[PDB]
């Protein structure tokens, strides 16, 4: 009678949150921003192209100095490249060949990654003889590592397709913080610019909003018909974007708390691999599986334009912290910057 | 024209091939000869805790060989006081009580028999094994290992392997011939039958249990039997590498010396009775004992020659008549009656009546009647002449036994019981072993038809398509054979060529400046990928297999090129100019040609390959950001 | 299944169901104000100068 009551009290406390967002939703996005004028047609052009990777691309990540940027592939390795020369800084071999996931840390001087090794390795990059070596191996996910992302040099944040994100002290290995209650293998991590809040999509078709210093979930976001692939922060840290298998990207925001734009069109039927924000978030940038990237207008929902110079799938996408610049990795083991 | 060892990095693909088949044991390391050479090299030179047990194994190996009581006396008190007595004063002896007991009793009991020191072999061994055995498999000699046993496994002989020479032998279905084989220098006898004289007799079935039956004999290096060390076939021919024998057969040499004194068919006697000892604790009946089967060497010892009518009975017995008519026992020509060694004996007791005599015991005028002589074989004992003495009488007499009651050698004892014969009072049977005994006829050196069967009295067909098949598991190698041929011929030499080739190129990787370590690396080695076809485009690549992957390099390049797991349809064997290679089936209607250096590389890159891209699909298709997803 | 578990899942749903919220009218708008705010420094937007573009013949 008392798991009885706990489901039933569950179902009311459900219906309760959803009739408060219905009695906050007087107006749509779509009608508040009715009147601004479209940003037309956005062209962008491909002025580098990054060839090294041997197989597909599954991640990459812009260095805070707008030019660096690391990437993870099928290969077993890591490259770190200049993008401004197309050099390769760094080619890191990984000890695991299953890497899905990599993050540049904000000064710059480590990368993270992993995969079905089910540890996040923590490589350091300015060493004593100037080698890249690893520098510490967090393991305590008792599934895949989708993704992570640094706080700083000694913190970093991760996902797992064990259902859970974690918050790791780098220097001791510790998991100092879980966060659970998804019910599906978590795809993605966006940490708020603050770095106090971050969302994480799954494949349970739901995003959170958790506290990192609290180690709660404050919010939970529905909407989605199927697995949610990627997630990523509103510049000005109120709102986020996911993208999904349903061929939808949606637009959430977490004082309103639910969901605030669908991105979509009829011609458009893949599932979404990537998500990003211009510098002012006025544009909604989204990696497809039909090799495309298609730019929207965040504020409008039309389709802006489209990067389309993959032959394969476009499996991530990153905008530069100025704004210069897109960076693109595909299936077809390239990475491209375009503007 | 040499054996060229393949280079180290074999190691990776034999090291999990043995691997595969639980080879890469104690037992199965330290029982065979190279395996043997190379563990106890390791633990001489490049160990030091390991040292002295395999310095006490070879003295005690060596003792085990001493002939007689006095030198054991000295040497057992040497062992002693050098392995077991100084090591109990160091504290380091590493052995039970029951064994320094038992052979401390045995010496101050003044007792020494050669296995004196089994107990202490049992223990060398049971401390050799592990650790010590560890550390070997991490060294380099287990590489070398690894080398040669490659070799081993790739062996495909063919006529132009052996420099063929005269004639030592003429038979119905073939012949014999003095041969060289060029890689390692050996002399052998090379037993070629003809596939057109079999079918004319029907005769497969012959050919294919001789082989049988010399894989069940050729092990133990059995003096007086001719064993076998290789098999192959080619389009016309059977070919078997045996012991070269080319002194002729006592047939014809009793054509020529006449008979033979009792002293001198005592020889022959001895001989022929530890070879049939050798057969019979294998299980096996030779059913065809008969001067004509008994082959002399350049020196005038002897051995058992034709196992095609030899047969296994440690599952079933035979009752068919086989044999020559005149050395076949009673129990034999009675059809549906089984039997077991007790031909073999009452053979011998003929063909020794034949050396005496110069005639069969149960042929008398020269009857060529074979029912006469079946006739007399079961019904009347043999008259034993006046000459004869009573010591080879009695031999005879219980030799020559028609009922197998009490017939010399079926009495519970076998060979041995021969032994004691008062006929061979006079014998030190491990002489007899050893080949100590002076023979009484000793060929002439280069002379001519010494061994043709006595009918030399021809046609041919086709061959058919399913008769190959039938000769499809023919060739066969016996390892004890060949790794015995190597380590007395080029083991050492090819060894020290191979090292400092080795360590020559060691110099320029070290002045040139692993892709392999430090990751997770399956299997890594040398093969050969097909470009355009048409221009016989064969590029040998360094090929490193991934759990998702398989990249290769150059010589001079790292990798800039792979092939991933998931595109991986199928792999499969197929023929490519008469030659076994691989073939990957792309996922896009491409394919991928890979060809080995080896068997083994072939069946060990074909398994693991087909390992990798099953697994590593059916975990891709377990992650969502990894499969592919509809379109 | 787990009593516990149930209990933690209605005091999470507690926690979910008593936030503050606004009006969807006003977050928009918000919105659109940081967009208005920040369009000038959006080079995606307002394209900069090929000169002062790294990626384009510097
Ligand atoms: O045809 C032969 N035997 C019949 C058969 N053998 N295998 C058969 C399979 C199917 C059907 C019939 C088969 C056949 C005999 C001989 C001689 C003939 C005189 N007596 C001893 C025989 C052994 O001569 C050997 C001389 C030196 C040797 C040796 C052997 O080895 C070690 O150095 C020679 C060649 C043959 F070809
Ligand atoms: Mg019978």
């Amino acid at each position: 009678s008392e798991l009885d009551q706990l489901r039933q009290e569950a179902e009311q406390l459900k219906n309760q949150i959803r009739d408060a967002r219905k009695a906050c939703a007087d107006a749509t996005l779509s009608q508040i921003t009715n009147n601004i004028d479209p940003v037309g047609r956005i062209q962008m052009r491909t002025r580098r192209t990054l060839r090294g990777h041997l197989a597909k691309i599954y991640a990459m990540h812009w260095g805070t100095d707008s030019r660096l940027l690391v990437s993870a592939s099928q290969d077993g390795k890591l490259i770190i490249w200049d993008s401004y020369t197309t050099n390769k800084v760094h080619a890191i071999p990984l000890r695991s060949s299953w890497v899905m996931t990599c993050a540049y840390a904000p000064s710059g001087n480590y990368v993270a990654c992993g995969g079905l090794d089910n540890i996040c390795s923590i490589y350091n990059l300015k060493t004593r003889e100037g080698n890249v070596r690893v520098s510490r191996e967090l393991a305590g996910h008792t599934g895949y590592l989708s993704c992570c992302r640094f706080l700083d040099d000694n913190q970093i944040v991760t996902s797992s397709g064990d259902t859970t994100c974690a918050l790791w002290d780098i220097e001791t290995g510790q998991q100092t913080t879980t966060f659970t209650g998804h019910t599906g293998d978590v795809m993605s991590l966006s940490l708020a610019p603050d770095t106090r809040l971050f969302v994480s999509g799954a494949c349970d078709a739901s995003a959170k909003l958790w506290d990192v210093r609290e180690g709660m979930c404050r919010q939970t976001f529905t909407g989605h018909e199927s697995d949610i692939n990627a997630i990523c922060f509103f510049p000005n840290g109120n709102a986020f974007a996911t993208g999904s298998d349903d061929a939808t990207c949606r637009l959430f925001d977490l004082r309103a708390d639910q969901e605030l734009m669908t991105y979509s069109h009829d011609n458009i039927i893949c599932g979404i691999t990537s998500v990003s924000f211009s510098k002012s978030g006025r544009l909604l940038l989204a990696g497809y599986d039909d090799f495309n990237c298609n730019v929207w207008d965040a504020l409008k929902a039309d389709r802006a334009g489209v990067l389309a110079g993959h032959d394969n799938r476009v499996s991530c996408l990153g905008v530069t912290d100025d704004g210069m610049a897109v960076a693109t990795g595909s299936w077809d083991s390239f990475l491209k910057i375009w503007n | 024209k040499k054996i060229l060892l393949p280079e180290p990095s074999i190691r990776s693909v034999m090291q999990k091939y043995l691997e595969d088949r639980g080879e890469v044991t104690f037992e199965k390391i330290f029982s065979q000869k190279l395996g043997y050479l190379l563990f106890r090299d390791f633990c001489l030179n490049h160990l030091e805790e390991a040292r002295p047990l395999v310095e006490f194994y070879e003295e005690i190996k060596k003792y085990e060989k001493l002939e007689t009581e006095e030198e054991r006396v000295a040497r057992s008190r040497e062992i002693f006081d050098s392995y077991i007595m100084k090591e109990l004063l160091a504290c380091s002896h590493p052995f039970s009580k029951s064994a320094t007991e038992h052979v401390q009793g045995h010496l101050g009991k003044k007792q020494v028999p050669p296995d004196l020191f089994q107990p202490y072999i049992e223990e060398i061994c049971q401390n050799l094994r592990g650790d010590v055995f560890q550390k070997f498999i991490e060294s380099d000699k287990f590489t070398r290992f690894c080398q040669w046993k490659n070799v081993e496994l790739n062996i495909h002989l063919t006529m132009n392997d052996f420099s063929v020479h005269r004639i030592i032998g003429r038979g119905g279905f073939g012949e014999v011939y003095g041969c060289r084989k060029a890689d390692t220098g050996k002399m052998y006898a090379m037993k070629c039958l003809d596939k057109k004289r079999i079918k004319m007799k029907q005769g497969e079935t012959l050919a294919l249990n001789e082989r049988i039956m010399l894989s069940l004999v050729s092990t133990g290096d059995c003096p007086f039997i001719v064993c076998m060390s290789y098999a192959f076939h080619t389009p016309d021919k059977l070919s078997f590498i045996l012991d070269l024998m080319n002194g002729g057969d006592l047939h014809y040499h009793l054509s020529q010396h006449g008979v033979f004194s009792e002293a001198d068919m005592r020889f022959y006697a001895a001989e022929i009775i530890l070879g049939l000892e050798h057969m019979h604790n294998r299980f096996v009946v030779y059913r065809d004992l008969k001067p004509a089967n008994i082959l002399l060497d350049e020196h005038g010892h002897v051995r058992i020659s034709d196992l095609g009518l030899a047969c296994d009975f440690s599952k079933k017995k035979p009752h068919a008549s086989v044999g020559t008519h005149g050395y076949m026992a009673p129990e034999v020509l009675q059809k549906g009656v089984a039997y077991d060694s007790s031909a073999d004996w009452f053979s011998l007791g003929c063909m020794l009546f034949k050396l005496l005599r110069g005639h069969s015991p149960f042929r008398q005028h020269k009857t060529k009647d074979k029912h006469e002589i079946d006739r007399m074989t079961l019904t009347m004992a043999v008259e034993l002449p006046d000459s004869f003495s009573p010591e080879l009488r009695s031999l005879l007499e219980g030799l020559l036994q028609r009922d197998v009651n009490r017939r010399l050698g079926c009495l519970g004892r076998g060979a041995q019981e021969v032994k004691e014969s008062p006929f061979f009072r006079s014998l030190d049977w491990q002489m007899v072993f050893l080949q100590k005994y002076p023979p009484p006829l000793i060929p002439p050196r280069g002379e001519v038809n010494a061994a043709d069967a006595f009918d030399i009295g021809t046609k041919g067909i086709k061959l058919l398509d399913s008769d190959q098949e039938l000769y499809r598991n023919f060739p066969l190698t016996i390892s004890e054979r060949w790794q015995q041929e190597v380590a007395e011929t080029v083991f050492d030499t090819i060894n020290a060529e191979t090292d400092r080739l080795e360590a020559r190129k060691k110099a320029k990787n070290k002045q040139l400046g692993d892709y392999a370590l430090g990751k997770d690396c399956i299997m890594h080695g040398y093969m050969s990928k097909m470009g355009n076809p048409f221009l016989t485009q064969w590029q040998r690549r360094y090929f490193y297999l991934f759990p998702n992957r398989l990249e290769w390099r150059g010589e001079g390049e790292a990798p800039q090129s792979l092939l991933t797991m998931e595109e991986i349809q199928s792999v499969e064997e197929t023929q490519i100019k008469e030659r076994k290679c691989l073939l990957l089936k792309i996922r896009g209607g491409k394919q991928f040609i890979l060809q080995c250096d080896s068997d083994p590389e072939l069946v060990q890159w074909k398994k693991e390959l087909r390992d990798a891209y099953r697994e590593a699909q059916q975990l891709v298709q377990r992650v969502p950001k990894m499969k592919n997803k509809p379109r | 299944a787990s009593i516990a578990q149930a209990r933690k899942l209605v005091e999470q749903l507690k926690m979910e169901a008593n936030i503050d919220r606004i009006k969807v009218s006003k977050a928009a708008a918000d919105l659109m104000a940081y967009c208005e705010a920040h369009a000038k420094e959006d080079p995606l937007l307002t394209p900069v100068p090929a000169s002062e573009n790294p990626f384009r013949e510097k």
